[PDB]
């Protein structure tokens, strides 16, 4: 079974990923004594990958809140 | 260069923006991006248009422009018959 | 987090000279209320800071710094 | 050359004050490290004695700086090429380059071509990182910091 935390720890390494594609795509068109590491790295496609798990992906469900048992279930 | 993004402006988009527009608003996402990357959070409109110089109505009507149109063909779910083009009047 | 983080090795170029590690992660407590993000429709997140120094052999230079990563819901 | 407890200038951040000596190694071979940090990142920068002088840091400027930024900042008949690509291309070699000099007439051009015609907002954004970075070098500079520092450029800039 995937659990919750694996799930979430495999949306974040793909958003991993593809930040580590952009920041290589970057120093190889950038100069060094300039780089900050505030500056290379995006964060955007760590945020786009976690909303993309959480928000329409057949996993994150919405939940039923019927009754406790539907919530437990 | 300047091909690339003139015909990624010109034929893109499902709607034509023209080149200016288009480099106009990419710059100011772009900015967007800095400002995030800055200080961690989603600034308000009224200070990327004042640290752009422009006015922050102009600024809401170009993030307005500055959308991409969702195929009519979606599907809902589960279902398959069920299509998001049925559900429009 | 921090086997995700250590996955990520430190990354070179094809010169295998300036790198980047990402060597400790860290939590915030979060800016609002549980019903505050249920009520006006928020996303119950906090967010995530991780130490990370920018390291090149050639010019000796390593710049450790935080760095916003993205709303942790 | 290098000691503890004073001030040098690094490149791409401003001036920084140098907290201690620290003996880390590098691919197995001792150096003789040095850390330093600025409040305006929030990095450390850790640099060798070694090659202090190779990766480009400078030592703080005394009264002979002040005099010479000044002349420069005043300095007439300054041209530039019609277009303004070659222009582009030179501003920012020539604040990579490091010289507080040439950085002098590279922020003294720039004001003086936005405030005569008012070009954009996209190097708006540089200008200001280089007026920041210019005004914490000269903090230490000419003795004047902060608000004192700014100030002072706000009479001697016309």
């Amino acid at each position: 079974i995937r659990n919750v935390g694996e799930l979430i720890q495999n949306q974040v390494r793909t958003g991993l990923a593809r930040m580590e594609r952009v920041v290589r795509e970057r120093m190889t068109t950038q100069d060094v004594e300039a780089i900050t590491p505030q500056t290379l790295i995006n964060i955007r496609p760590v945020v786009a990958s976690i909303k993309e798990f959480f928000g329409t992906s057949q996993l994150s469900q919405f939940m039923d809140q019927n009754n406790p048992l539907s919530g437990l279930t | 260069r300047q091909a690339i993004t003139r015909a990624m402006a010109d034929q893109a988009r499902t709607i034509r923006i023209p080149v200016h527009m288009v480099e106009v608003i990419n710059k100011l996402a772009r900015v967007q991006r800095q400002m995030l990357q800055d200080l961690g959070r989603e600034p308000t409109p009224e200070e990327l248009a004042k640290e752009l110089d422009m006015t922050p109505e102009k600024v809401i009507e170009v993030q307005k422009y500055g959308r991409e149109p969702i195929s009519l063909h979606t599907p809902l779910g589960e279902d398959g018959d069920s299509e998001f083009g049925d559900l429009i009047e | 987090l921090e086997e995700i983080f250590e996955e990520i090795s430190p990354i070179e170029d094809f010169s295998g000279s300036m790198s980047l590690t990402f060597r400790d992660h860290r939590f915030e407590p979060p800016k609002n209320s549980i019903d505050e993000c249920k009520d006006r429709d928020f996303t119950y997140a906090a967010p995530l800071f991780v130490t990370a120094e920018f390291t090149n052999n050639e010019t000796g230079e390593i710049k450790s710094q935080t760095v916003f990563m993205g709303d942790f819901p | 050359t290098f000691k503890v407890g004073d001030t040098v200038v690094y490149p791409h951040h401003g001036a920084a004050l140098i907290e201690a000596i620290e003996t880390r190694q590098i691919k197995g071979v001792d150096k003789t490290y040095l850390v330093l940090k600025v409040a305006q990142g929030d990095l450390t920068v850790r640099v060798p004695a070694d090659n202090a002088e190779f990766v480009g840091v400078r030592d703080v400027v005394g009264q002979d700086g002040l005099d010479r930024v000044f002349e420069v900042l005043r300095a007439p008949y300054a041209e530039e090429p019609t277009n303004w690509s070659r222009r582009y291309k030179a501003n920012l070699e020539k604040l990579a380059s490091g010289d507080v000099i040439k950085v002098a007439e590279v922020v003294r051009d720039l004001w003086r071509r936005e405030r005569e015609r008012g070009l954009s907002a996209g190097e708006k954004r540089m200008l200001a990182k280089a007026r920041q970075i210019l005004v914490s070098e000269l903090a230490l500079a000419e003795n004047t910091n902060e608000d004192k520092a700014e100030a002072l450029l706000d009479e001697v800039l016309a």
